Parts: structure tokens; C-alpha cells; sequence
RNA sequence: CAAACGUGCUACAAUGGCCAAUACAAACAGUCGCCAGCUUGUAAAAGUGAGCAAAUCUGUAAAGUUGGUCUCAGUUCGGAUUGAGGGCUGCAAUUCGUCCUCAUGAAGUCGGAAUCACUAGUAAUCGCGAAUCAGCUAUGUCGCGGUGAAUACGUUCUCG
């Protein structure tokens, strides 16, 4: 048996853009400190 | 009561003696109760002069053997 | 997920970059393997159920452990006593894992400066070294006996490194 | 940075466990953030967090400090200088009593017999 | 420097440095004083610094000028532990 | 400097730290020294510039008190080795000065057989003064004063 994991919202945590990726479905709209598109090491 | 110098407990003892002396001169029979309770003037209880070679007043560093 | 975006843009510019005029000779993604490489579960440790549940949560499919391929005489390991985990990834779960890692784990590292000089087999398959337990948004707060990383690797169709690196750059993995 | 700090404490002490930042600089960075610290508050919002990251990046985080100090020690040790030679033998450099009291780097506790008399 | 002799140098060895800074930088020059702090103009020569037994010849590298000349001259011997 | 004896300071903390306000001393020293106040400087400390040949003035008391404050972690107690930036001193700060700022926050829970001080402002202690210089981890040494105990049955044993 496989436990279902469905999309979790991720649109604004430190910037204004992100892609909706699936995670644990027991919670929705969780915030993270920094993502890829606003990472100072990512671009600079 | 007006004091000059000394710690609060020392000032307390000073005003103790002042109060008792003024009471005694106020009325002689007060003397009697001063002998009844034996709470009386100074017990000459003051910091003794510490000596050379002693870190305190009665303290030697320690004796090695 | 991004497979629609992959076919939307990346495939055509990959075709245009290298002169081949074929829509499928460009490198493609096949599978991602997750291995745990357990070397601490010799005595009554947490025996991977912490790892089992965290890996099953990050990937809903059942993780499968593996036994020793030989008998190592420096421990009590003799062809058995299953260790580690084996998770093969394909379908929607390519992107499910890839975006989670690239945009949720790498910036989440305590300190990350990137490292990509030669991590290939000489045929274009890139290994990724996880550092800490907490790089996933979800994690069970039970402590593994030894805090460790995870073994993950990306495989490519082409046996060449330049095209695989170009595809990874198109996917924007930090170098 | 960005690690989940231990809960159940004031913000002032909350900004101490991070490496590189002690007490006074934690106070200055907190005042720059203007969190208005209260008793045993740990998480209230995220708009404070972004300011904290910005001001921390204005200063130098633990990782870069460790790299720069390691590089400085390497430079002072790979050039002709008594400080580098001293650090290479694992002895204090700044000048202390080196006779019999240096046991912070000179092994936890090890000893050898002296010559015997009589 | 604090301009209040917080990084003072006797500056009387520097006269020989100015002398040798115009003669195509020939290697041999006699120089020994623990009182002197080095500057970028010094690099490219030898110092016969006095440890206490003989004028040991040293060449300061071209990576830094911050510290003093006397710091770069080892004098104390190695312990060579002898546990009796 | 591979080590051990020592003689001490300072810790193992909620018989407290930290944040602020707030008292209570004496004795001694002081004309290129005490430095008042002020410009300041994160503060070190620089500068400006009174007074003091001194019962006029300068040496700012500290423990204590009022409110919080942290709630039993090897921590916020504790701090040294360690890096950088500065300050004073002295013509000189690597050996081989000390001060400040940011960091560094380990080890250490009352320390084994054995041992030392003391019958009252005495031990416990709390901050200051001074011979020493230009300066000096002297955590010394000669003192000042602040709070303030406990115990003393008798010399069999123990030592002199």
C-alpha cells in the first residue's frame, strides 16, 4: 500500500513566485525561510 | 536623629546609645531598668588592627608540612 | 508538474543547441534512486523506522531495505541483516522529488556553497550528497542514532557529460 | 541561519545560540529588527524573519567567519613568523605562563615521572 | 597606524632601504633590528637578523607587511623532550 | 617545557546573573599628580578647560535596598586558550604591557586518601586606599572601613 501525497500550496514565503509542489497532505500552506528564486547564492 | 559616617547597623547602634543616654538624663529612675535588662553602653566592639604577614585579623595563610 | 513545462520549452531549445534535428535524441530523465547506506544499525538502534517513515512520507511508495552483498569480518555482518533503503522514482515523482530538493532543500541548508566539478560516472550521472537530516519540509522529530545524509543520484540517457551538464543547467541546479 | 531555534525563551536569548553572535551584537541586531521583545516570545510572524536575514547578511554569518579565520590562521602559519610556528605545535601564542600551566591545549591530563633521588 | 607612535619604527634602517631601492635590488644587504616594522618597500632583500648566536639570514615573503621584523626571527630552540 | 609539588584569585549559580534607580565609610595620596565639569568617543580613552602646595578641591563606595528578569540545562553560572579592529603608556609593545569592542563559551556539579586559619566585627567576607612606575593579568604586598556569624563538655586518646 502507498500513502497518498498531494499538492501543497507554495506561492509567497520570501519572494512572490514559486511552483506548486506536492508534500505531506496533513497540512497546507506552510512557510519556509528562503526558496530558490530569492536565494542570494543562487544569483549574484 | 542625625548621624555622620558608618554603616546602617553602626548608625543604628549610635542612635541606640543616643536614645538611651537622652532617656537616662531625662529621668534618673530609667537607670534602674538599664541595669535590669543589662542592655547598656558600648561593648567596645570595633574592628581590630590587622597585622603584617596576616591576610586578615586572625588569619595565617596556611602551614605546610 | 514540470513535465508539461519540460515539453513546453526545454526540449526545443535542447534540440536547437546541439545540431541533431531530433526531438528525442536530447538527454532525458529516467529514474532517481534513494539509498540510505545504513552502517550504524549493528546493535539495538532505531533500526531505520525513523528513516523508513521519513522516506515514505517524502515519497509515498514503500521503501525497501537491502542486505549485505558479502560478509564483512569487522562487524557481525554475514550476508543478511537488511540495511539502508531502495527507492526508485519515475512518473510524476521525478518532478515531485526534483522541485522539492532544488527549491526546498538546497536553500534550506545551514550553509551551502555548491560543488560541481566531477560527480559523474564518465557517462553523465550526477550524485548529490545530502548533509543534514532536516532538508525536507516534513520530518519526524525522532532522532536517528547518527545524523546523516541521503544517497541520491540523477541518471541520464546519453553517455556523455557535456549534454547532461547542459540539461542540468537548463534545470538550474547550482554549480 | 534560519534554523529552528529552541522555543520557550525570550528573543534576546533566542538570538544567542546562533554561532558568531553573542549577547551585545544580538541586542543591536534585535533593536535593528525592532521586534519589541517581550517575555518568552519566539514566533509571531515572518516579516520579522526577512529583516533578520537581511541584517544578518549585512554582517558576516558563522560560515564565512569560519572560512576567513581559517584562511587567516593558514596565512600566518604558512609564512615566517613565530605565531604560525607556535600554532603549528599546539601551544598558546599571545603570551602566557608556559612553565607548568597551559593545559587547555596541552592534552587533557597526561604526566611522566621525573628523575628519582635518594 | 594611530599617528601617535602606536606603530612606531626607528626609521633609521629605512635609509639603507632607500639606498638599495635604486641600485637594481642586489640581494646582499646587512640589516638586523628587532625594533623595525616592515613595509612593502622592504620585500625583495635579505635580513641578517640577530637571534642571539649569529646573524641568521631570512627573506620576508611578499604576502604581508603588517607585523614586525623581530617577530619573524626565531630564537628559542625546540624542546626535544627528554623524559628522564 | 613532556611534568609535580605548592601559595592564591576566580568558577561549579537561582544564599545568583542581567536590566535600571537607589543609599550607607574611613584612612591615606595628590602640582607636568588628583583631574571637576563639558565636546565627545559604543566605551576604552582622547580633547577642552576650573579647582586643589590641599579638614575648601579631586579621588565617583561595594555588598545593601525597589521593580522586573531568567525556573534547574553542564545553561543565560563560569570563563581561558583562540581572530580581527582600535586605545594608553613609554624613543620601544614578537618574545615581553595592559584596556576596550565584537566574537571564543570549552572543561567544570562541590573535588580521593590527608590537611590549614581562627573564641566576635573573629573567621566568612565587600568594595576601596597606598610604597611601585610612564605603563604593567601583582588574581600581589601594608591597611581602611561596610554586613555579619557558629561553637567552646573535658583533656583518655592526637600533636607540640
Amino acid at each position: 500500500f502507498h500513502f497518498p501525497s498531494q499538492s501543497v500550496s507554495f506561492k509567497c514565503a520570501s519572494c512572490s513566485n514559486s511552483f506548486t509542489i506536492e508534500s505531506t497532505l496533513k497540512q497546507k500552506e506552510i512557510t519556509i525561510d528562503i526558496c530558490g528564486k530569492c536565494h542570494p547564492f543562487y544569483i549574484g | 536623629v542625625v548621624v555622620k559616617g558608618g554603616g546602617f547597623t553602626g548608625q543604628a547602634g549610635a542612635i541606640r546609645l543616643g536614645i538611651v543616654r537622652a532617656l537616662l538624663q531625662f529621668n534618673p529612675e530609667l537607670k534602674k531598668i538599664l541595669k535590669s535588662k543589662k542592655l547598656t553602653t558600648r561593648d567596645k566592639r570595633v574592628k581590630e588592627r590587622k597585622k603584617f604577614g596576616l591576610y586578615g585579623a586572625r588569619r595565617a595563610p596556611q602551614f605546610t608540612k | 508538474n514540470l513535465k508539461a513545462h519540460y515539453q513546453k520549452t526545454i526540449a526545443k531549445e535542447l534540440q536547437k543547441s546541439f545540431a541533431f534535428s531530433s526531438i528525442m535524441q536530447v538527454p532525458r530523465l529516467e529514474k532517481i534512486v534513494i539509498n540510505m547506506g545504513v552502517g550504524d544499525a549493528i546493535r539495538d538502534s532505531k533500526f531505520l523506522e525513523s528513516a523508513l517513515n521519513e522516506l515514505h512520507l517524502i515519497s509515498g511508495q514503500k521503501p525497501v531495505a537491502t542486505k549485505a552483498k558479502n560478509a564483512i569480518s569487522t562487524y557481525k555482518l554475514r550476508a543478511g541483516q537488511l540495511i539502508g533503503c531502495k527507492v526508485t522514482l519515475r512518473g510524476e515523482r521525478m518532478w515531485a522529488f526534483l522541485e522539492k530538493l532544488i527549491y526546498v532543500a538546497l536553500p534550506r541548508v545551514r550553509d551551502f556553497r555548491g560543488l560541481s566539478l566531477k560527480s559523474f560516472d564518465g557517462r553523465g550521472n550526477y550524485t548529490i550528497g545530502i548533509k543534514e537530516q532536516i532538508i525536507f519540509p516534513e520530518i519526524v522529530y525522532d532522532d536517528i542514532k547518527r545524523i546523516r545524509g541521503f544517497d541520491v543520484t540523477l541518471v541520464t540517457s546519453t553517455n556523455k557529460d557535456s549534454e547532461a551538464l547542459a540539461l542540468l543547467r537548463a534545470l538550474n541546479l547550482p554549480l | 541561519l534560519g534554523i529552528d531555534i529552541p522555543n520557550q525563551k525570550r528573543i534576546e536569548i533566542a538570538l544567542t545560540y546562533i554561532f558568531g553572535i553573542g549577547l551585545s551584537r544580538s541586542q543591536a541586531i534585535l533593536k535593528q529588527a525592532n521586534i519589541n521583545p517581550d517575555k518568552r516570545v519566539k514566533d509571531l510572524t515572518e516579516e520579522e524573519f526577512v529583516a533578520i536575514r537581511n541584517v544578518a547578511s549585512a554582517y558576516k554569518i558563522e560560515g564565512d567567519l569560519r572560512r576567513e579565520i581559517a584562511l587567516n590562521i593558514k596565512h600566518l602559519s604558512e609564512i615566517g613568523a613565530w605565531r604560525g610556528l607556535r600554532h603549528r605545535k599546539n601551544l598558546p601564542v599571545r603570551g602566557q605562563r608556559t612553565r607548568t600551566n597551559a593545559r587547555t591545549r596541552k592534552g587533557p591530563r597526561k604526566t611522566v615521572a621525573n628523575k628519582k633521588i635518594e | 597606524r594611530s599617528a601617535k607612535k602606536g606603530a612606531f619604527v626607528d626609521a633609521h634602517l629605512l635609509k639603507k632601504v632607500i639606498d638599495m631601492n635604486k641600485q637594481e635590488k642586489k640581494r646582499p644587504i646587512k640589516t638586523w633590528s628587532r625594533r623595525s616594522t616592515i613595509f612593502p618597500e622592504f620585500v625583495g632583500n635579505t635580513f641578517a637578523v640577530h637571534n642571539g648566536k649569529t646573524f641568521i639570514n631570512v627573506y620576508v615573503t611578499d604576502d604581508m607587511v603588517g607585523h614586525k621584523l623581530g617577530e619573524f626571527s626565531p630564537t628559542r630552540n625546540f624542546k626535544q623532550h627528554t623524559a628522564n
